[PDB]
């Protein structure tokens, strides 16, 4: 159970393709207009990583 | 050399206020930005050039 927190909360600091994985980081070095197609996939993968955790 | 160059002076905000307990202040030093409460704790055992610590 705890491998399996620790291994869901690894998920969230992943690249999943892009730059980084802070929030605040991604949200202050880009732009607040031309992210938004760039944070779409790395919001859906964490989804998708949610719904695999949840089944 | 106008608007170009290397050394100049650097008077913008940065992250060196007076840091203080019992609330969790941003943080944004180190290229690390993140929220939590600092905790004062003696630590003389690191390193000359040793600046964080990880776990």
């Amino acid at each position: 159970n705890a491998q399996a927190l620790n291994s869901l909360l690894q998920q969230l600091f992943n690249k999943f393709g892009a730059i980084s994985s802070s929030l605040q980081e991604i949200l202050s070095r880009l732009d607040a207009l031309e992210a938004q197609v760039q944070i779409d996939r790395l919001i859906n993968g964490r989804l998708t990583a949610l719904n695999a955790y949840v089944s | 050399g106008i608007n170009s160059g290397t050394t100049c002076s650097n008077d913008l905000l940065q992250p060196n206020t007076e840091v203080f307990t019992d609330v969790c202040v941003d943080y944004d030093l180190y290229g690390i930005t993140g929220q939590g409460i600092f905790k004062e704790v003696s630590a003389v055992y690191y390193n000359s050039w040793q600046n964080l610590l990880y776990d």
